[PDB]
């Protein structure tokens, strides 16, 4: 006798795992972040005196 | 000079109901722990009650830590499920 | 002189007995010199250990409370 | 006394809805109290 | 509450009740028949018999489920809601950082730093190539 | 003065279903209400306190 | 009859119930403020106002979780409904100065409450150190409550202490020696004296506090020849030993739901487990100037204070392996309760660790009032304490309330919280390590992502928060009354069924002495 | 006819071996951290200051502006 | 643990209803404040 | 016994009492004022009494006390 | 019921005794900040009604109704004996806080204890007769405890006035120390220390006394029987701690 | 030594008036032991429950042989053919000739 | 100073804080060593069919489960000792300094010959100048000697603060009517920034500390100067 988790198991994991995927991305990179990542490799350094 | 009032004369309620018993060398209210006795099915340990069920525990070997609980019933002696010693209610 | 010298009287993290001692020198030595015609500059060496050590307002109100005869100090 | 499930609490499970609006203003009063002294405080 | 019960568990396989308390006519024939040699009964009243005994086998008790997989799931969709939240948070209470953080502030930010010789020996300025004047 | 403690123990003990707080009479639902009255009473006011304070 | 039965109880699973709705409440505000700390560090900047606000709102996340969730919880909630119970006692010694004990924590609330609202709060710490707290740098009545809060708490927990200890000596059966009562009785004995012996010496210190405030006392001040040291000595006096009293009932709970879990009829090595409880509610009484690294104190003051707190490992230890050792051999139930207990033993394990590194008192010196210190205390606050709670309310769940719980709920919850605090409080140790303070409403530039970060776990941790409420709602809701439970001849707890008659016990267990 | 296979101590004998495994795992990821961290910090900073030049570090600090003081 | 059936399912529909009312009990009040703040 | 502690009330315990009570009220009178010195240490006020005018201590003694500015 | 345990009938007094709390912590705010007493008294007043209430209560349940069986009156003896413990901890802080500050003199009190300035009360002058007033006390109380175990009424009461009067006397004689002293509490941690200390002291000396009158009162009512009478072992109990207090104050403080 | 513990429980499945209620506690007790137990046992275990008439029980048993191997999976197979005269003997049918592994 | 996505302490400026990250190394290894050990283990107990419930005899580990613990105790404990009594070993330095806490600013004050002495604030982010620390720079820095060992001596005029400085492994509290001792040497010029650790009030995030560290000469010539 299958139970909640036979019928919809597949379906709330794949689910509930491309949601979340696509939302915390949106977030992360969408919305103006500023998460201030090392500058090493990333930044060139300018004049500053 | 007396004036003092002893237990004898005025402890009342259950205080002098205990009193009263313990003279009788009885313990309705259950002070002291019970004496097993060998607890075969020949000899149970006799379990008072009030009612129709009392809860056993059963120390089934001297300084076990762990004691053993278990609902005895009215009716046929039962046994401890851990070290099958005999109880019977005597209600 | 540099600064003050370590002393084995104050050896621990909690100096401030070491500021107040040497400030109670300092005078308690001035008097007593003065007092004998002796040579007053002697004492120089614990002003400049107090100097070193102490903070500059605990200098300045332990002199005003001297000054005011509410220093709690002996000298 | 009323004995068993449901009936040695304070508050009443007789009806869901009733107890989701007592649950419900209960946790969140006490969440929301933190938010509300700092809306008071602010506005001093 | 207080009467012996029944359970299914694989270190205590003999429960202190059988799982079945009240026999049908037939159940109690299938028992008296018990009491005759075992040969003589069938695959369906051996397995009657067992079922009278026992709720679940072995194999049942001890199969395996899916519940992991509405476990994750639901637990990922919660997390993901989370991010609806912290995307609700950044456009509505959070204001503009400070002005530190635009691109030109940090690349001069960061040449101070390479100057002043920054975790020289590992941390940052130890990444800058003085010679090449790259990072390395 | 004269021993009444037995007095009292046969008052104390009737069987009357009252909580040891009332059984004495009259004078216990007395004193319990200016009690409680007090500290309820004294409660609002310490509220009313609050709110006149935290301006 | 409502009045009669909750407000003038003399019922020890009544009061436990308060003590649990009281406590559940207190988490809530709680909770709250610790999403205000996560929201103003969550982005560069100020988002509330500057440190004054701020740290109101840090002091009064930390006495609420402590004094009105954790203390409320474990001690007035779980021991009321379980001590009882588990020694087969009718009531506890005390029933009527119990109902005081639950009592004193709404107006003790209501007092913190006040001190919040009047003036501009108490922007102290929870340690409430001088002069800061004084009445020149903080003028008014706010600290002023703050201590009557505490005055109020700590009467609270001393009456329930000496209610507990009674208990637990004089009202087993009398067969029954100490050595045959359960860990979680045992737990609560111990946390009970601690209470009883570190909270009057609080009381002597926030006194002074009062004193200094508003008699003209001297204590805490050099121009009357005090020391704001002396302040430090009295409140960590207490609160090392309160640590312990917030980790000890939870070591109780989780030797039971590890055992339960397990499948087995008995912890693993009882007897080790009491006399590590008790050796570490000695150990705890003797340092606690490991929260005073940096004052100043004596070479050989700080050798001694790094020594013996590092002792503590010792004991504690014996308790994780005996846990790891239940489960040796055991038929695993996967249930929520054992999910809570497992994250517990390993988690504490990590903080406990942190803590072993933050007593050497050099390495303190960089470390001190730093974040590093806020992850040690919130893996074995947030991930042990509340581990244990958790684990222990979804295992007693079913008692309390005759109801079961959807366990494929309980699990995503404990799931979702799992992620959130890992995520608030992993990355606090590179903030720490890096020289990031505490207390800080704002941060360097170069702090930023793992600030991000950690308050993106504390809106995960909210989320978990709100699932729990509910799941308790959806049990209540539904009504599946229980029917069986497995293991009772080991879980006395459990043999008067679910819930308990409001008496039990009234007819007492036979056990004899052969 | 299949053989009589050990029937007894089979939990004791798992965790007899599995053991020594918790303790060689445990062991070798801890000293992996000392050999890819502590061992890698000492040689950074006895490299650093093999040779270290303090004046010549603090003119091109100088050169470059960053000082209150020169 | 088992235990007898609901006496008083609670259906899917019923549980996104309780979710939603809970959740909404912590969000909406919080939010208010902090989408306000500056206005305070 | 009683006879022993009542023997040791009336022997020891209250002739002692008698004694000092006879000591303390002959030798009671009324000592030196001491000399104010506005010493910072002592008179504190970081805040009013709340009671008086705000600087009287609570046992304030107008012979023996004097206030932060001398005595009355 | 089949076992000793006192099931106590629901009361209101918890609820009172924590509301009265209430109302004392949030009056003296109000007395210290908004200078007001209102609510402070009301609290003092409703602390004052639930004691009086919830001890006679106390009284009702044992002598008039026969509740206290042996095991009852044991958890009563560990009850009091914690009570007692946290006391003296409680007490402990202030002789840390006493020495803390006598043995790292600061330069603010000159460096020296006493510090500059202050004038010690000495302790062969009215401090020796407190001695002598408490300790007659201990011996009293003693006297009237074995009277009361011999059956003895009146010598048990004459005892008991005796402890009585001893601890009025104490606290008239602290009063008037109070009084005549040279020193305030605002004198610096000197002051400070020696008036919180002995304060607390006197406070627990008025509460002993307190306890001894109550005992006098169901002495002259028969309450106690000359087997059964815990409510007097308590009181002397807690008044030996009194006394035992006073002797480290005395030896310490002073 | 193993011997002396196997001759005890073959000894007490052996007795002739053996109730329901010991060879429940017999069989329970066993299994919380670290080993499987050995065929004499099972068969000794096995003929109690012919005495007591209780076909299910028997059944049970195997199924608990079994488990108590757990990854072992030639422990089974090999304690079934120690047993094969015993189960014809007795008619005991195994687990698996009833379906209920499935 | 910190630096963006930083994990670990930050880089060492003197010896001291140098023994501080051994030290830190070695007992995070510890740390990894027996959380390893636990989570291997749990993981170990969780994963058989296999089964023993019977009662477990507990006396065989009692041994090991408290000896080995104690045994890596030591083993922390030893090398931590060392690193305490070193660092408390006679100082013999060349220039003493003085720190004030203030709320919210430090003052310094030099005072072994002439009486120098300045304070020392938080610039304002509206007022920093392009590519400089948002929080951490201050206009008047603590210029020091480099290579040359300082005491440090730090006080309050109101209420608790801290004097940190983590590259250089310091941390002394700033207690009023109390003069605390650190020594500090730095073995390169170069600018050491800390922040007020402890909890002062209104503006305590807004206090740090900036170290300037140059060769004697310098110094001297700065120090001449600011008189
Ligand atoms: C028990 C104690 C406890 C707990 C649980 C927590 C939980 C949390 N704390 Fe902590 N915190 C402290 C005690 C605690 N805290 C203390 C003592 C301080 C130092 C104060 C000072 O510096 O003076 C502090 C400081 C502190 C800081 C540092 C502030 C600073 O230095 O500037 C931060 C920053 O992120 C923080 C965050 C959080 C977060 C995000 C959580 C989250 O993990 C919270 C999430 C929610 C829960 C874990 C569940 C809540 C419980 C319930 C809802 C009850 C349910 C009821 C039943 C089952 C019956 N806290
Ligand atoms: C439940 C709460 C709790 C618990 C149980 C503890 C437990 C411990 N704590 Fe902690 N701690 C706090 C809560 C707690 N802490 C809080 C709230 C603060 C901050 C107060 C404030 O400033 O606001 C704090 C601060 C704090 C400090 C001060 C740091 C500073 O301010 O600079 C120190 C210093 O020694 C410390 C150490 C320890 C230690 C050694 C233990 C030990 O008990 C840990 C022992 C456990 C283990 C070690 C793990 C299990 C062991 C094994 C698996 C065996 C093998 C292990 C070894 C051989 C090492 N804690
Ligand atoms: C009473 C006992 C202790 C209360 C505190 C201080 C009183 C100390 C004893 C005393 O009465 O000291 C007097 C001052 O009283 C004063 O301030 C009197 C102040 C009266 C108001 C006291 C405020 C209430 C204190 C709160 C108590 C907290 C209780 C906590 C219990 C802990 C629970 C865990 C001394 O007189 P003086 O004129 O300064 O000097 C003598 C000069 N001739
Ligand atoms: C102050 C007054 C206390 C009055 C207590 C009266 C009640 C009493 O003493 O109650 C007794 C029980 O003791 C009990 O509860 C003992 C409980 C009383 C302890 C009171 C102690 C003082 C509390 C003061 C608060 C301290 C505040 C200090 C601030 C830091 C009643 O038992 P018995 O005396 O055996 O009598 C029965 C016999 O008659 C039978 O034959
Ligand atoms: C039971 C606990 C409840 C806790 C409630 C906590 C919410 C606290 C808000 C505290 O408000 C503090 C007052 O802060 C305001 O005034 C301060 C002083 O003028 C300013 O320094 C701040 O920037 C702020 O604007
Ligand atoms: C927790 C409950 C604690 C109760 C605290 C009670 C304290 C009551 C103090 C009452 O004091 C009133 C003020 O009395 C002081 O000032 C008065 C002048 O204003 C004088 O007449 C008095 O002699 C005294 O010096
Ligand atoms: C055991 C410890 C001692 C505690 C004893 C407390 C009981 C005595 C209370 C008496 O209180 C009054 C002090 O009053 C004296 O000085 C006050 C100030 O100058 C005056 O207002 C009063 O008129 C009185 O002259
Ligand atoms: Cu100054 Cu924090
Ligand atoms: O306190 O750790
Ligand atoms: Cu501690
Ligand atoms: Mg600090
Ligand atoms: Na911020
Ligand atoms: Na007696
Ligand atoms: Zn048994």
């Amino acid at each position: 006798a299958p139970d909640f988790h036979d019928k919809y198991g597949n379906a709330v994991l794949a689910s509930g795992a491309t949601f979340c995927v696509a939302v915390w991305v949106y977030m992360a990179t969408q919305i103006g972040i500023e998460w201030n990542p090392s500058p090493v490799g990333r930044v060139t350094p300018k004049e500053w005196r | 000079g007396g004036g003092v009032p002893t237990d004898e004369e005025q402890a009342t309620g259950l205080e002098r109901e205990v009193m009263l018993a313990a003279r009788k060398g009885q313990d309705p209210y259950n002070i002291l722990a019970p004496k097993a006795t060998s607890g075969t099915k020949e000899d149970p340990n006799l379990v008072p009650s009030i009612t129709n069920k009392r809860i056993v525990g059963c120390i089934c070997e001297e300084d076990n830590s762990t004691v053993i609980w278990f609902w005895l019933h009215k009716g046929e002696a039962q046994r401890c499920p851990s070290c099958g010693t005999h109880y019977k209610l005597v209600p | 002189y540099q600064t003050a010298p370590f002393d084995s009287r104050f050896p621990n993290q909690n100096q401030t007995r070491n500021c107040w001692q040497n400030y109670l020198d300092f005078h308690r030595c001035e008097k007593a010199m003065t007092a004998k015609g002796g040579d007053v500059s002697v004492c120089e060496w614990y002003r400049r250990v107090y100097k070193s050590l102490c903070p500059i307002s605990w200098v300045s109100t332990w002199d005003d409370r001297r000054a005011e005869g509410t220093f709690p100090g002996k000298i | 006394y009323e004995e068993g499930p449901g009936k040695n609490i304070p508050f009443s499970v007789e009806n869901k809805w009733r107890l989701l609006a007592m649950m419900t203003l209960f946790f969140g009063s006490g969440f929301a109290a933190p938010f509300f002294i700092v809306r008071h405080q602010l506005l001093k | 509450y207080a009467l012996p019960s029944y359970v299914d568990r694989r270190d205590y396989p003999l429960p202190d009740v059988a799982h079945v308390k009240n026999l049908s006519a037939s159940q109690k024939a299938l028992k008296e028949k018990e009491k005759a040699s075992w040969s003589s009964l069938s695959i369906d009243e051996k397995v009657e018999l067992y079922r009278l005994k026992f709720k679940e086998s072995f194999a049942e008790m001890n199969r395996s489920t899916n519940e992991w997989k509405t476990v994750v799931g639901a637990a990922m969709f919660f997390i993901g809601f989370t991010a609806l939240l912290l995307i609700w948070e950044k456009h509505y209470v959070y204001g503009p950082i400070p002005h530190t953080f635009e691109e030109e502030w940090v690349a001069k930010q960061t040449k101070r730093m390479l100057d002043m010789k920054v975790a020289p020996i590992q941390g940052f300025s130890a990444k800058w190539d003085y010679d090449k004047n790259e990072w390395k | 003065f004269e021993n009444r403690v037995a007095e009292k123990q046969k008052l104390f003990q009737e069987d009357n279903g009252l909580p040891v707080h009332l059984k004495g009479g009259a004078t216990d639902n007395i004193l319990y209400r200016v009690t409680m009255t007090l500290c309820l009473g004294g409660t609002l006011y310490s509220l009313y306190c609050l709110g006149w304070a935290s301006f | 009859m409502f009045i009669n039965r909750w407000l003038f109880s003399t019922n020890h699973k009544d009061i436990g119930t308060l003590y649990l709705l009281f406590g559940a409440w207190a988490g809530m505000v709680g909770t709250a403020l610790s999403l205000l700390i996560r929201a103003e560090l969550g982005q560069p900047g100020t988002l509330l106002g500057d440190d004054q606000i701020y740290n109101v709102v840090v002091t009064a996340h930390a006495f609420v979780m402590i004094f009105f969730m954790v203390m409320p919880i474990m001690i007035g909630g779980f021991g009321n409904w379980l001590v009882p119970l588990m020694i087969g006692a009718p009531d506890m010694a005390f029933p009527r100065m119990n109902n005081m004990s639950f009592w004193l924590l709404p107006p003790s609330f209501l007092l913190l409450l006040a001190s919040s609202m009047v003036e501009a709060g108490a922007g102290t710490g929870w340690t409430v150190y001088p002069p800061l707290a004084g009445n020149l740098a903080h003028a008014g009545a706010s600290v002023d409550l703050t201590i009557f809060s505490l005055h109020l708490a700590g009467v609270s927990s001393i009456l329930g202490a000496i209610n507990f200890i009674t208990t637990i000596i004089n009202m087993k059966p009398p067969a029954m020696s100490q050595y045959q009562t359960p860990l979680f009785v045992w737990s609560v004995m111990i946390t009970a004296v601690l209470l009883l012996l570190s909270l009057p010496v609080l009381a002597a210190g926030i006194t002074m506090l009062l004193t200094d405030r508003n008699l003209n006392t001297t204590f805490f001040d050099p121009a009357g020849g005090g020391d704001p040291i002396l302040y430090q000595h009295l409140f960590w006096f207490f609160g090392h030993p309160e640590v312990y009293i917030l980790i000890l009932p939870g070591f109780g709970m989780i030797s039971h739901i590890v055992t339960y879990y397990s499948g087995k009829k008995e912890p693993f090595g009882y007897m080790g487990m009491v006399w590590a409880m008790m050796s570490i509610g000695f150990l705890g009484f003797i340092v606690w100037a490991h929260h005073m690294f940096t004052v100043g104190m004596d070479v050989d003051t700080r050798a001694y204070f790094t020594s013996a707190t590092m002792i503590i490992a010792i004991p504690t230890g014996v308790k994780v392996f005996s846990w790891l050792a239940t489960l040796h051999g055991g038929n695993i139930k996967w249930s929520p309760a054992m999910m809570w207990a497992l994250g517990f033993i390993f988690l504490f394990t990590v903080g406990g660790l942190t803590g072993i590194v933050l007593a050497n008192s050099s390495l303190d010196i960089v470390l001190h009032d730093t974040y590093y210190v806020v992850a040690h205390f919130h893996y074995v606050l947030s991930m042990g304490a509340v581990f244990a709670i958790m684990g222990g309310f979804v295992h007693w769940f079913p008692l309390f309330s005759g109801y079961t719980l959807n366990d494929t709920w309980a699990k995503i919850h404990f799931a979702i919280m799992f992620v959130g605090v890992n995520m608030t409080f992993f990355p606090q140790h590179f903030l720490g390590l890096s020289g990031m303070p505490r207390r800080y409403s704002d941060y360097p530039d170069a702090y930023t992502m793992w600030n991000t970060i950690s308050s993106m776990g504390s809106f995960i941790s909210l989320t978990a928060v709100m699932l729990m409420v509910f799941i308790i709602w959806e049990a209540f809701a539904s009504k599946r009354e229980v029917l069986t439970v497995d293991l009772t001849t080991t879980n006395l707890e459990w043999l008067n069924g679910c819930p308990p008659p409001y008496h039990t016990f009234e007819e007492p267990t036979y056990v004899n002495l052969k | 006819a299949l053989a009589k296979p050990q029937m007894r101590g089979l939990l004791a004998r798992r965790l007899r071996f599995h053991i020594v495994g918790a303790f060689m795992v445990s062991l070798g990821f801890a000293t992996f951290y000392k050999f890819a961290v502590a061992e890698k910090r000492k040689k950074a900073y006895a490299d650093f200051y093999r040779n270290y030049d303090s004046m010549k570090d603090f003119e091109e600090m100088r050169k470059a502006g960053i000082f209150q003081s020169a | 643990i088992t235990a007898k059936p609901a006496k008083t399912p609670t259906s899917p529909k019923e549980q996104a209803i309780g979710l939603s009312v809970t959740f909404l009990s912590f969000l909406l009040p919080a939010g208010w404040v902090l989408y306000h703040l500056d206005n305070y | 016994g009683a006879r022993t502690w009542r023997f040791l009330t009336f022997g020891l315990a209250l002739p002692s009492v008698a004694l000092c009570t006879l000591n303390s009220w002959l030798h009671s009178g009324h000592r030196e004022r001491p000399a104010f010195i506005p010493y910072h240490h002592l008179r504190i006020r970081t805040k009013p009494f709340s009671w008086g005018d705000g600087n009287h201590t609570f046992f304030h003694n107008p012979r023996v006390n004097p206030l932060p500015t001398g005595y009355e | 019921q089949t076992h000793a345990y006192h099931m106590v009938n629901p009361s209101p007094w918890p609820l009172t005794g924590a509301l009265s709390a209430l109302l004392m912590t949030s009056g003296l705010t109000m007395w210290f900040h908004f200078n007001s007493m209102t609510l402070l008294m009301i609290g003092l007043t409703t602390n004052m009604l639930t004691m009086y209430q919830w001890w006679r209560d106390v009284i009702r349940e044992s002598t008039f109704q026969g509740h206290h069986t042996p095991a009852v009156q044991k958890g009563l003896r560990y009850g009091m004996i914690l009570f007692i413990i946290s006391e003296v901890l409680f007490f402990t802080g202030f002789f840390w806080a006493f020495y803390h500050s006598s043995l790292a003199p600061t330069p603010e009190l000159g460096g020296c204890w006493p510090p500059t300035g202050i004038h010690p009360l000495n302790p062969l002058e009215v401090p020796l007769l407190n001695t002598s007033v408490l300790l007659a006390s201990g011996v009293s109380i003693t006297w009237a405890h074995h009277s009361l175990m011999e059956g003895d009424r009146k010598h048990m009461l004459q005892a008991l006035f005796i402890t009585i009067t001893l601890g009025v006397y104490f606290t008239l004689l602290q009063a008037s120390e109070y009084y005549e002293a040279p020193f305030t509490i605002s004198d610096g941690v000197y002051g400070s220390t020696f008036f919180v200390a002995t304060g607390f002291h006197g406070l627990h000396v008025i509460i002993g006394s307190t306890f001894l009158i109550v005992c006098f009162f169901r002495q002259l009512k028969f309450h106690f029987t000359s087997n059964h009478h815990f409510g007097f072992e308590a009181a002397a109990w807690y008044w030996h701690f009194v006394d035992v207090v006073w002797l480290f104050l005395y030896v310490s403080i002073y | 030594t193993d011997e002396e513990f196997d001759a005890r429980w073959v000894t007490y499945f052996n007795k002739p008036d053996i109730d329901a209620w010991e060879l429940r506690k017999g069989m329970n007790t066993l299994v919380g032991y670290d080993l499987v137990p050995e065929p004499k046992i099972i068969d000794a275990a096995l003929r109690a429950c012919r005495r007591l008439n209780d076909f299910a029980s028997a059944v049970r048993i195997l199924e608990v042989v079994k488990d108590k191997a757990g990854p072992h999976k030639e422990i089974y197979p090999y304690v079934i053919q120690e047993l094969r005269p015993t189960l014809n003997e007795l008619g005991i049918s195994t687990p698996e000739e009833l379906g209920l592994d499935k | 100073m910190a630096y963006p996505m930083q994990l670990g302490f930050q880089d060492a400026t003197s010896p001291i804080m140098e023994e501080l990250l051994h030290f830190h190394d070695h007992t995070l290894m510890i740390v990894f060593l027996i959380s390893s050990l636990v989570l291997y283990i749990i993981s170990l107990m969780l994963t058989t069919k296999l089964t023993h419930t019977s009662t477990m005899d507990a006396q065989e580990v009692e041994t090991i489960w408290t000896i080995l613990p104690a045994i890596i105790l030591i083993l922390i404990a030893l090398p931590s000792l060392r690193i305490l009594y070193m660092m408390d070993e006679i100082n013999n330095p060349s220039l003493t300094v003085k720190t004030m806490g203030h709320q919210w600013y430090w003052s310094y004050e030099y005072t072994d010959y002439e009486d120098l002495s300045f304070d020392s604030y938080m610039i304002p982010t509206s007022e920093l100048k392009p590519g400089e620390l948002r929080l951490l720079e201050v206009d008047n820095r603590v210029v020091l000697p480099m290579e040359m060992t300082i005491r440090m001596l730090v006080s309050s005029e109101d209420v608790l603060h801290s004097w940190a400085v983590p590259s250089l492994g310091l941390k002394t509290d700033a207690i009023p009517g109390r003069l605390n001792q650190t020594t500090l040497m730095s073995s390169r010029p170069g600018l050491y920034y800390g922040q007020c650790s402890e909890i002062c009030g209104s503006n305590h995030s807004f206090m740090p500390i900036v170290l300037e560290l140059v060769p004697l000469k310098y110094f001297e010539k700065w120090s001449a100067s600011m008189l």
